[PDB]
């Protein structure tokens, strides 16, 4: 009982993250009966328990010299409210140029039998297009403990 | 065996942070209210993890560092250091912190979170009440 | 089974970490010190993960950023994109003095039975000497979730 999802979306756009199954965890078929529903893009929890679900995110300056703000994630449980939060700075353009941005987070959480994960992201930046999700990096794990 | 705590302290005071077990954990290795600790029930390794996010409440002010650290009760098992951002034109209002890493627990093991703040404007800076979490779960 | 592994490297010179086993975990999936590499000893789906921290050792200087990458070897097709990448960023020495950078990063991994891990450091930075791995600081650990 475990799940992994990488998200498609590169461009800071506000909303729900589109995903796609781990490719690296192609192997393992019968992970548990965590699927992904593509229409609502949320993953739909099968057997209820305490899991360790994570998420992960990493941005890249692309336009060299513009862009600063922050990037919020939300891991969203419906039915039930916003089950993990990470909000991260992509610092100003400057001489001593810090180009990229890192998110971690992760805790137990009591998931029912299905029940929908689905994750939000939100931009409150300045040149926004000049900071960029780097492809393959945004994940969304998960792994029963019970 | 597992468990998840939430921190009750929202000022950064240093000392010994006193916790409450985690509410979205409500259908259900225990904590002692007066020493502060959570004793380990049955001996292994667990993934033992632990996060804070801080807030600026006073507008313009506050800068320094934050620090969290395991102690075994009966040199640190786990640390974290966030840095809070001096203020600016660059609304940086919020900081988060992250560290996990497999423990060896031994039966009856106490378990202390202690609070170290070495910051200018202290009182501008608080802990986001309900993100200072503790947990940890067995892999033996 | 899992493991936890401690880096002995100090210095920041790009190439292989060389490892130990976690001295705290003394109550007890292999290290080859030939090559360099963790050796999966049996076939699953694990929670992998490592950190690193760094240490400003000459006041003053040190602006760049430290990177940490695990690959599988031999390297299997795809596009050699590591399986794990911390990216540290080193502060510059200025009024707000920080002297440690922190980073932490964990994704679920389906490693292969005999599968060998190697962890490489990569240094973007300016004045490296400045900057080195806080002693046992630097960990990967991993343990199984099938």
């Amino acid at each position: 009982m475990f799940a992994q999802l990488v998200a498609q979306n590169v461009l800071l756009i506000d909303g729900p993250l589109s995903w796609y199954s781990d490719p690296g965890l192609a192997g393992v078929s019968l992970t548990g009966g965590l699927s992904y529903k593509e229409d609502t893009k949320e993953l739909v929890v099968a057997k209820a328990g305490v899991y360790y679900v994570f998420f992960q995110l990493e941005l890249r300056r692309v336009v060299a010299g513009e862009g600063s703000g922050s990037v919020s994630l939300a891991l969203h449980l419906q039915p039930l409210a916003a089950a993990l939060a990470l909000t991260v700075d992509l610092p100003p353009a400057s001489s001593e140029a810090r180009n990229s941005a890192f998110g971690f987070q992760g805790r137990l959480l009591h998931l029912s039998a299905g029940q929908r994960l689905g994750v939000h992201l939100h931009t409150e930046a300045r040149a926004r297009h000049a900071w960029q999700l780097t492809q393959g990096a945004t994940v969304l794990g998960l792994f029963r403990v019970t | 065996m597992f468990a998840q705590l939430v921190a009750q302290n929202v000022l950064l005071i240093d000392g010994p942070l006193s916790w409450y077990s985690d509410p979205g954990l409500a259908g259900v290795l225990s904590y002692k209210e007066d020493t502060k600790e959570l004793v380990v029930a049955k001996a292994g390794v667990y993934y033992v993890f632990f996060q804070l996010e801080l807030r600026r409440v006073v507008a313009g002010e506050g800068s320094g560092s934050v620090s969290l650290a395991l102690h075994l009760q009966p040199a640190a098992a786990l640390a974290l250091t966030v840095d809070l951002p001096p203020a600016s034109s660059e609304a940086r209002n919020s900081a988060f912190g992250f560290q996990g890493r497999l423990l060896h627990l031994s039966a009856g093991q106490r378990l202390g979170v202690h609070l170290h703040t070495e910051a200018r404007a202290r009182h501008a800076w608080q802990l986001t009440q309900g993100a200072t979490v503790l947990g940890l779960f067995r892999v033996t």
